[PDB]
């Protein structure tokens, strides 16, 4: 029944900055809106109800302002732990509707990663497959490139990539590049290397390993 | 035949309020406006500027 | 505390009946409305509906035709039953408690843990666990990375722990990545001082729920 | 005013509502419209009453010397008199507005009941305790139609006529 | 010696006998201080801050 426009979809602000999220409604509501904070893969936690009622135990930095069709969630000082997806719910009329949510990231100092290579498991080798892992821990921003150098020959693809979400404490990211292939059970070539290029690196860093 | 009733809320709240016609009226929901406790500390407001 | 846990099959075949059960810890379920809400992957939330023991339920219109909500006062649970599942309804489910009347309208302070229900014609394929040894050729000084690979498993829900919860810092259980094989690879990593690489032993405990697999493995230099 | 007898510890979803009992079972269900209006009103009331109090701050006390005893007594009198005036205003507004709040809620009761009575003019029968017995079958769709103010009297007028007149 | 008047504000000059423990409150009375946005208090009339 009631359509929810939560602008804007993505934000990134430095610590201490004020943050405002707007939640426009298709139909006006006598300030019966609520604001929830959903941490990564965690139960969504309500922040403010009645558009003006700061729930018990919520830091006072959160302030909800609005009635009619326009409401705003305002974080007075953005803190590390406030990185999440924020949703606005309406309990004026059924069906209860939520907004598409707003992702609130954090702008921080550019941080170099720490790289770690993991050779494949021999147990896996016996099953005819093979996978090596490049690991980049505690970096900022997410924009890094992890490339693969088998016998100093960059590989075409055969490498998927997973990025952790922003750490609540540090707001630093972590990435894993999984080289997956057997070929000659990678017995055809022995040299293995991780080209790591990140904004925190003046020059790229390459760690490497060979036959055990 | 079928029956349909009209009613209103009740709970276990013991909040008593006064009115002019009657006092100690126990109600479902109330708000205490009166703050009546302190921490007993001459503490700082935004800085240990208190001397 | 009132605590809400959630039990779901993880996989439902495309033309079957999804049955979900939310279990409550220390509340008389007869005296509260109970709400189901759901989230497709990382997309928005959708209010499924509300049911009560001595009241009248109400469901979302798009799911109304197919939803039945019931309550077991004996077991202290409430269950969803969705007919004619579609693979588009493939999402995380959450169960919440509808609190009583307050001055700001009705509140949902309590929340479930979320369970993934994915609707697929594939099976319950158990995970394969392989240890990520460290680098003896690396500095062997301070920074030391250790890991565990859960390389192939099919319904997404997987739990990863380290020393059964003891190792609590510097852990980066990565997101699951779908492989071209239609299986999911899942890396989990911990950063540790290299001094303790000898005296301390590090074990990864991996529990894939719908395959009902609890494989635990060592990680040695 | 026109108060009632009884309480509904089971209805946990609103100030006001219904208890329905038909072929499909029974249950409580809060009237979201009238409770929503009452919450709007009481919120606006509390906010107005409190907002009027919000005015300016001022360091209250003053100190006067031995050759200024009299302006000192006048200043203490002024402080204390503003204290009394504000105390008395707060006390009486609290008292009278709790009175009027209970009365407002009572009137909301009356309005809801008269709405339902106008919908079910003859098709039902006033029990007396604050309910209605249907001379016809009111299934869940009928219940909801009454609850959202769209009951169809000619729909059940003939069934109700037959049963009602069968009684006498 | 003389005193340059740097900044003027809204302090006070209490007569009281207490100590100073870090709490960073908003509303301080000669007796104590706690935080609350209730509209009324019966603690003390001499108050500094949002009170």
């Amino acid at each position: 029944d009631i359509q929810m426009t939560q602008s804007p979809a993505t934000l990134s602000a430095s610590v201490g900055d004020r943050v405002s999220i707007t939640c426009r409604a298709s139909q006006s509501i006598s300030s019966w809106l609520a604001w929830y904070q959903q941490k990564p893969g965690k139960a969504p936690k309500l922040l403010i109800y009645k558009a003006s009622s700061l729930e018990s135990g919520v830091p006072s930095r959160f302030s909800g302002s609005g009635s009619g069709s326009e409401f705003t969630l305002t974080i007075s000082s953005l803190q590390p732990d406030d990185f999440a997806i924020y949703y606005c719910q309406q309990y004026n009329s059924y069906p209860w509707t939520f907004g598409q949510g707003t992702k609130v990231e954090i702008k921080r100092t550019v941080a170099a990663p720490s790289v770690f290579i993991f050779p494949p498991s021999d147990e896996q080798l016996k099953s005819g497959t093979a996978s090596v892992v490049c690991l980049l821990n505690n970096f900022y921003p997410r924009e890094a490139k992890v490339q693969w150098k088998v016998d100093n020959a960059l590989q075409s693809g055969n490498s998927q990539e997973s990025v952790t979400e922003q750490d609540s404490k540090d707001s630093t990211y972590s990435l894993s590049s999984t080289l997956t292939l057997s070929k000659a059970d990678y017995e055809k070539h022995k040299v293995y290397a991780c080209e790591v290029t990140h904004q925190g690196l003046s020059s790229p860093v390459t760690k490497s390993f060979n036959r055990g | 035949g079928d029956t349909l009733c009209i009613g209103y809320h009740a709970n276990n709240s013991t909040d008593t309020v006064d009115t002019l016609l009657e006092k100690n009226v126990t109600v479902t929901h109330s708000v205490n406006l009166l703050e009546d406790k302190h921490n007993g500390k001459l503490c700082s407001i935004n800085g240990k500027q208190p001397i | 505390q009132v605590q809400l846990q959630e039990s779901g099959p993880g996989l439902v075949k495309p033309s079957e009946t999804l049955s979900l059960t939310c279990s409550v810890s220390g509340a008389s379920i007869s005296s509260y409305y109970w709400i189901w809400i759901r989230q497709p992957a990382g997309k928005g939330l959708e209010w499924i509906g509300r049911f009560y023991t001595s009241g009248s339920p109400n469901y979302n219109p798009s799911l109304r035709s197919r939803v039945t909500m019931s309550v077991d006062t004996s077991k202290n649970q409430f269950s969803l039953k969705l007919t004619s599942v579609t693979a588009a309804d493939t999402a995380v489910y959450y169960c919440a408690r509808e609190e009583h009347i307050t001055f700001g309208g009705v509140i949902v302070r309590y929340w479930g843990q979320g369970t993934l229900v994915t609707v697929s014609s594939a099976s319950t394929k158990g995970p394969s666990v392989f240890p990520l040894a460290p680098s003896s050729k690396s500095t062997s000084g301070g920074t030391a990375a250790l890991g565990c690979l859960v390389k192939d498993y099919f319904p997404e829900p997987v739990t990863v722990s380290w020393n059964s919860g003891a190792l609590t810092s510097g852990v980066h259980t990565f997101p699951a990545v779908l492989q071209s094989s239609g299986l999911y690879s899942l890396s989990s990593v911990v950063t540790v001082p290299s001094s303790s690489l000898g005296t301390q032993t590090y074990i990864c405990n991996v529990n894939h729920k719908p395959s009902n697999t609890k494989v635990d493995k060592r990680v040695e230099p | 005013a026109g108060f009632i007898e009884g309480g509904w510890t089971g209805m946990v979803d609103g100030w006001y509502g219904y208890h329905h009992q038909n072929e499909q079972g029974s249950g409580y269900a809060a009237d979201l419209k009238s409770t929503q209006n009452a919450i709007d009103g009481i919120t606006n009331k509390v906010n107005s009453v409190i907002e009027k109090m919000n005015t300016q701050f001022t360091a209250v006390g003053k100190e006067f010397n031995h050759l200024e005893k009299r302006i000192e007594n006048l200043n203490k009198k002024v402080d204390d008199g503003f204290l009394d005036i504000w105390t008395y205003n707060a006390e009486l507004l609290v008292l009278l507005e709790n009175e009027r709040t209970l009365d407002y809620h009572d009137s909301n009761v009356k309005n809801l009941y008269e709405k339902v009575r106008s919908q079910l003019k003859n098709n039902a029968k006033e029990i007396g305790n604050g309910c209605f017995e249907f001379y016809h079958k009111c299934d869940n769709t009928c219940m909801e139609s009454v609850k959202n103010g769209t009951y169809d009297y000619p729909k059940y007028s003939e069934e109700a006529k037959l049963n009602r007149e069968e009684i006498d | 010696y003389a005193f340059e008047i740097v900044s003027v504000g809204n302090g006070k000059l209490f007569r009281s006998e207490l100590s100073i423990e870090s709490c960073n409150t908003t509303c301080q009375t000669p007796k104590g201080a706690i935080n609350t946005s209730l509209p009324f208090q019966n603690i003390h009339p001499i108050t500094i801050g949002k009170c």
